[PDB]
């Protein structure tokens, strides 16, 4: 009828949902489907023009309340459904972007071409908001820290990517590749998150 | 699926004879086949050296080392993993074409049919290689396979372009094979006597003098003329 | 229209590759090094004997008549005439010329190329294979093994060449007579020249280590 | 403000607790030592540097967006950026902003490689002695990119203003006599008949019974919007109406690209408003250093401008009367030596005016009579991305002054948020000679030329067989952003200055028209121009 574009869009959205649902592959968002967005926007614009057309033709012409009410109501419901499909797709993209931002605030700030300009600006400001929340009052705790319980304090690790020498809180770590440390898990969480130390 | 290995009559292809003479298979059986590759022994000495080196490495135990190393490098993968991957892809995805891909395929099919028509008109003989609706179905299937190996739910025009390239490289290569002569000889002699040995002239001059003018391509094969300025200038190469 | 890019014009600008005939080997036959001269003059004189790349044939005929009157004035007492023909040989390829044309230079170059090809064919028919030809000198491998039986044969050969109408204005003279010659290229060769003198021009010797360059030279004379 | 040196070991706990704990910043030993040195220099007793480190990390996260800030350039970069933000707020610096940090000139080899992804993206691409040589694929795509950009312009402008669409040429085969509109590069086939080229294919056109737009110049090599009826019987497109693709405003391209930052934009706007009095002086065309009358006129103009040296003084192409080449002679003809002596004479005649050439940048543009571009082209229209004038001829000229730039012929300037494109070429003669007729005053001709140039979106919308172009350096000629100020220097076109589509085009013309050393002046703040004719 008229919701076919929104139906395809929400089908693709659920497809992306299962895509990211599997494991924790941390894949980037699929490219913004500006094509379907523009198509459904053109459909909505044409239906809005049809509503204005029906209104003015009822004003000038002699149309009973029956047809004028019914066609206008049906078209309004059509915009309701199409807007709901667009809202669901955009909400999915926003929530997955939130996931990427929350998990990767201490990991990396990254292919942005898959996102629209509004989404890119949203991510850019949302990182700022997250940092503001971390530094506002709950600064003593790390809000972006690991959500797994700290079962053990001292662990051994192996250097994946050689980073030369990095100053830790008190001493210093010589991240020689293929070398194993046995140190506190507390001060190496960020390095493991980035992908430098591997063992547990 | 059908993968057939045949041999053109006379052992070699014998391109001097007509393409229909070299192939005893009728048009009906040739119609079902999707891709028809025709390999030819170029006898290219540098290519011969490369193949000889590869074969020597194959025989003297070097293959069992280099293939294993290259497979470990990740640019080659074992038989079993390819088998399982092919099974998974075939049981997972059944891609379908996009409308833009459909338009491109229709246009390419019309182009190919027009090419076959003009080739048959020039040869005054039905080409042994049939190009029909089944060929368009073959191109569609190849596009679907290209999308499937990528597990793409919908086929993009990249797959269409690659399928068109492969079709041109195999089926058109088969269909482009060629075995009046008086007109060709007259054109050759008139350009040899008129066009100077060390000079050049535009192709429009030959057009105004006066067809398909396959004589110029034959002479380019003979390396007596050469088209340089994007086909707008024929120069007597020195023969 | 001369201020915009043209494919043919640009190509004929940078088209100066002159074909060279060079045969590498050892030739016990007596080979003669004959130096040509006035090749361009003879070419433009004997050029009498659609195509967008062809120069104006009317201007070509005008130049041919001009060169004819210059030539037969040079035959009589006229130093200006022969100086002028030398200058025209040196002038066609001059961009500074107030009448220079790239098409004319390309035409003259091609005519010289074909004249040299005709000369090579004439020498081959004469019975002396060519091992070097570079628009400035020709190395002819006469089948006469005997160094003594060269002077009369050389005179007969040069008379036969001079009898050719397209090379009547061409002048040649033997530079050296090689009973024995080891030849690769212009700058890498050696051998016996007149039968008593010996020459050794080996640029590849410069590419060897100083310890082995004298060994190269010594063993080269030994093998010679 | 007390200078002191603080060692890395003591600052390491606090520095870690701030950068790594607070926001996730990796700190290296060298970066820690350098930051400790900086902190000690800009504060004593190393106590209240917490705000400084917080500013450092926040600027680094907002701009750099990576980790391992201790690399001596991330640290230095963030330090300097903090310096300019403190300066504009009006520590280490409390001075005022300078336009020199926001004024720059871009050569053809210094531009950003902007390759447009055919689906939807304008990506960025950015090794040896022969590392600048363009590749075969670049020659393939030098016109692919032009087609794609013009297609984007069409599908952004025409459909929203006019909505029957563009049918690909390949899709015109089976249709018998329908109406079609094609965006295709007009050319003449090897058969010698007119046609349009397109990535989908090429179609021969019946140029008869066609009515084009009379406000445009049409030549082989420019891409047009034809409309008509196709015929399968002759496989020819009988075209009835044709026009150039409509142009687009600069801001329309800026909103698509989304390239600026906000603070940078505000600073640029503030400098544009504040720098109300800045003069740009453009010299004419064909400043022949060989002609003695030209040195007399140039001495007069140099004396006049020494009274008030402008901001910039651009020098246009063909600095010598005769094209340069490998000259064979035993005398001093030796066009290389003669050209070097011409620059030496220019340096001697130009050092006489100390007020000039100081607080003023002078840029030189190559032309049809310049070294390394004319020595083989022999005064013909050679390679369009002309390389800068070699420094082997510029020893004395550069030794005289302190701000001398030798830039590409189609060079780009980023003096402000506006971009100024300089281009010296006699496009009018080429267009008039190569304009194909239709079987169907001076200001009108200039309007047609400018409309063609802007609507085509290319500096020279011509075939490579008509004007060679470096394959990789083609984005340098594309008018993708439609920058505001065009320095369209020409010699066969009358001097003029016109605006259209938010873009300003000036043609100062030849330096000597009849008896006057014409030069041009421009004020960017008012965006207002004025001719300057001075009698000899």
């Amino acid at each position: 009828m008229y919701g076919d574009l929104g139906n395809k869009l929400v089908l693709e959205a659920k497809r992306t949902k299962q895509l990211y649902a599997r494991s924790n592959q941390d894949v980037n968002l699929p490219m913004y489907h500006e094509d379907i967005i523009r198509n459904i926007l053109k459909e909505v614009s044409n239906l809005r023009k049809n509503t204005e057309y029906l209104k003015e033709q009822q004003q000038l012409g002699m149309l009973d309340d029956k047809v004028a009410k019914c066609q206008y109501f049906v078209t309004l419901l059509c915009m309701e459904r199409n807007k709901r499909c667009l809202l669901a797709y955009q909400r999915l993209r926003t929530d997955i972007l939130d996931s990427m931002a929350w998990n990767n605030n201490g990991l990396d700030l990254m292919d942005t071409n898959n996102l629209s300009h509004q989404e890119q600006e949203y991510l850019k400001e949302y990182c700022d908001l997250i940092t503001d929340l971390k530094s506002g009052d709950l600064v003593d705790i790390d809000l972006s820290g690991s959500l797994v319980p700290p079962s053990d304090v001292f662990i051994d690790v192996r250097v994946l990517k050689d980073a030369g020498e990095i100053q830790t809180e008190y001493g210093v770590f010589n991240l020689i590749k293929d070398s194993q440390f046995f140190v506190r898990q507390s001060d190496v969480e960020r390095l493991i998150q980035q992908g430098y130390l591997q063992k547990i | 699926s059908v993968l057939a290995a045949a041999n053109p009559i006379y052992g070699r292809y014998d391109d001097l004879k007509s393409p229909g003479d070299n192939i005893d298979f009728q048009t009906t059986i040739l119609s079902r086949f999707d891709m028809i590759f025709i390999v030819k022994d170029d006898h290219n000495e540098e290519r011969d050296i490369s193949i000889a080196n590869h074969v020597i490495n194959i025989h003297t135990g070097n293959a069992n080392a280099m293939q294993n190393q290259q497979e470990e490098n990740g640019s080659e993968i074992s038989i079993e993993k390819m088998k399982r991957y092919i099974t998974y892809c075939r049981l997972k995805c059944a891609p379908r074409l996009s409308p833009q891909a459909a338009e491109k395929l229709s246009s390419n099919f019309v182009t190919i049919r027009k090419q076959l028509l003009i080739n048959e008109l020039e040869s005054t003989e039905r080409s042994s290689i049939p190009i029909t609706i089944r060929q368009l179905e073959a191109i569609i299937r190849i596009t679907e396979s290209l999308a499937k190996l990528e597990l793409s739910p919908i086929a993009q025009e990249r797959h269409v372009d690659e399928a068109i390239r492969l079709f041109q490289a195999s089926t058109m290569d088969a269909a482009s094979q060629d075995p009046s002569l008086s007109e060709i000889r007259r054109f050759e002699q008139e350009l040899k006597r008129r066009l100077p040995i060390g000079w050049s002239t535009s192709y429009q001059t030959l057009r105004r003098e006066f067809a398909l003018d396959k004589a110029l391509y034959a002479l380019e094969k003979h390396e007596t003329i050469q088209l340089r300025h994007q086909g707008q200038n024929i120069y007597r190469s020195g023969v | 229209i001369q201020n915009d890019f043209d494919l043919n014009t640009s190509w004929i600008m940078n088209d100066s590759e002159f074909p060279k005939i060079n045969n590498s080997g050892v030739y016990d036959n007596v080979v003669l090094d004959v130096g040509v001269d006035n090749l361009t003059v003879n070419t433009i004189l004997t050029s009498a004997l659609f195509v967008h790349d062809a120069f104006s044939n009317d201007a070509l005929n005008v130049l041919r008549g001009m060169l004819k009157e210059w030539w037969d004035e040079a035959l009589k007492e006229n130093s200006t005439a022969d100086l002028l023909v030398n200058s025209l040989a040196s002038w066609v390829q001059n961009p500074n010329a107030k009448l220079f044309d790239g098409l004319l230079r390309y035409h003259v170059h091609n005519l010289t190329k074909k004249a040299l090809l005709q000369l090579v064919n004439e020498f081959s028919a004469l019975g002396s294979t060519i091992v070097y030809a570079d628009r400035n000198q020709i190395l002819i491998k006469t089948n006469k093994y005997s160094p003594e039986n060269c002077y009369a044969y050389s005179q007969y050969m040069m008379k036969a060449v001079r009898t050719n109408p397209m090379f009547s204005y061409l002048d040649l003279n033997i530079k050296r007579y090689w009973d024995l010659l080891i030849w690769m290229d212009k700058f890498n060769f050696s051998g016996l020249a007149c039968d008593y003198t010996a020459v050794s021009q080996w640029q590849l010797k410069k590419f060897l280590s100083p310890i082995y360059q004298p060994e190269f030279e010594d063993w080269m004379m030994i093998i010679l | 403000v007390l200078p002191v040196k603080i060692q890395p070991p003591l600052l390491r706990p606090l520095a870690y607790r701030v950068l790594s704990r607070k926001y996730g910043l990796s700190i290296k030993s060298d970066g820690l030592s350098a930051l400790a040195e900086f902190v000690g220099t800009n504060i004593g007793a190393n106590w209240r540097q917490g705000p400084a480190t917080i500013k450092f990390l926040e600027q680094f996260a907002a701009v750099w967006k990576q980790q391992e800030r201790g690399l001596f350039i991330d640290q230095s970069g963030v330090k300097e950026v903090i310096q300019e933000m403190k300066e504009r707020e009006k520590p280490e610096s409390s001075k005022a902003l300078d336009w020199r940090d926001y004024f720059k000139v871009i050569n053809a080899s210094q531009q950003q490689r902007f390759s447009y992804n055919p689906h939807k993206m304008q990506f960025i691409f950015v090794g040896g002695i022969a590392g600048f040589l363009p590749d075969i694929e670049d020659k393939v795509q030098m016109f692919l990119t032009r087609y794609y950009l013009t297609n984007d312009r069409v599908m952004r402008n025409e459909n929203f203003q006019n909505s029957m669409s563009i049918t690909p040429i390949k899709n015109l085969l089976g249709r018998d006599a329908q109406n079609f509109l094609l965006l295709g590069l007009l050319n003449k086939n090897f058969k010698g008949n007119w046609s349009l080229e397109d990535p989908s294919g090429s179609v021969e056109i019946d140029i008869s019974q066609t009515i084009p737009t009379q406000g445009h110049y049409y030549v082989p090599g420019c891409m047009v919007l034809v409309e008509g009826i196709y015929y399968s019987v002759g496989n020819k497109f009988h075209v009835t109406s044709m026009t150039l693709p409509p142009g687009e405003r600069r801001e329309i391209t800026l909103e698509t690209i989304g390239n600026l930052d906000k603070d940078l934009k505000i600073r640029l706007h503030l400098l544009e408003k504040e720098l109300t009095d800045h003069k740009f002086v453009i010299l004419g065309a064909n400043l022949f250093l060989d002609d003695l009358k030209i040195m007399t006129a140039l001495s007069k103009i140099l004396q006049k401008l020494n009274d008030d040296p402008p901001t910039l003084l651009i020098w246009q192409g063909s600095f010598t009367s005769v094209p340069v080449f490998a000259s064979m002679s035993s005398r001093n003809i030796s066009s290389s030596t003669q050209f070097k002596n011409n620059f030496d004479a220019l340096a001697t005649l130009l050092s006489r005016f100390d007020n000039l050439t100081e607080n003023t940048t002078m840029i030189f543009i190559p032309g049809p009579n310049d070294l390394w571009g004319s020595m083989v082209s022999l005064g013909a229209s050679g390679t369009l991305p002309q390389d800068p004038i070699p420094s082997a001829f510029t020893k004395k000229i550069n030794k005289v002054c302190k701000n001398v730039v030798w830039s590409s012929n189609p060079t780009r300037i980023a003096y402000l948020s506006q971009e100024i494109v300089i281009f010296r070429d006699d496009l009018s003669g080429r267009f008039k000679r190569h304009r194909l007729e239709f079987p169907f005053q001076k200001v009108q001709e200039t309007r047609k030329l400018v409309k063609t140039i802007l609507d085509q979106g290319h500096l020279s919308p011509f075939l490579d067989s008509l004007r060679p172009i470096s394959w990789d350096l083609d984005h340098t000629l594309t008018l993708c952003p439609i920058p505001s100020t065009m320095v369209l220097c020409d010699t066969t076109s009358a001097q003029f200055d016109l605006t259209y589509n938010g873009c300003k085009v000036i043609n100062p013309g030849s330096f000597i028209h009849n008896r006057r050393a014409r030069y041009m002046e421009y004020v960017p703040s008012s965006k207002k121009t004025i001719q300057e004719e001075i009698y000899i």
